[PDB]
């Protein structure tokens, strides 16, 4: 008797293993990759986005920004003791 | 025949099995059944094999 069928119907192994969920997962998401970032944000030129630049960069993690920034609470309310007294 | 003696039946069944001679006729009956089974197995052959080899390149 005629060989049966079986082996020529294949359309269920196209969800029949995991990866098919995974691919179309990546058939995706990797096309729509890009090769690089769209930009990261360090700066921006708007003059404090350079304080970012200079201070709080991906990798700054000096406490220069810290310094400065206390610094400044410190010039703002030494005035104001000149205000009141 | 030559060894038989009471020879007036060997004349009957030579001619006999001489005559029915075709004991059976063909059948060729995978022709039709073939044709139609070929059919779909070359339908779901080939559906498979794009489908997989536009998989492989994607």
């Amino acid at each position: 008797v005629s060989t049966l069928i079986p082996p020529k119907v294949v359309s269920s192994k196209n969800i029949g293993s995991a990866p098919n969920a995974k691919r179309i997962a990546n058939v995706v998401h990797f096309y729509k990759s890009l090769p690089q970032g769209p930009a990261p944000a360090i700066k921006a030129n708007t003059r404090l986005a350079r304080y970012k630049a200079k201070y709080f960069d991906g990798d700054n993690a000096s406490g220069k920004p810290l310094w400065h920034f206390a610094l400044g609470i410190i010039a703002f309310g030494y005035s104001m003791e000149y205000y009141f007294h | 025949r030559s060894v038989l003696k009471n020879t007036s039946v060997i004349d009957k069944i030579e001619s006999y099995v001489k005559q029915y001679k075709p004991v059976k006729i063909d059948a060729s009956k995978q022709l039709q059944v073939i044709e139609s089974f070929e059919k779909h197995a070359m339908t779901n052959a080939k559906e498979t094999e794009s489908l997989v080899s536009k998989e492989l390149k994607d």
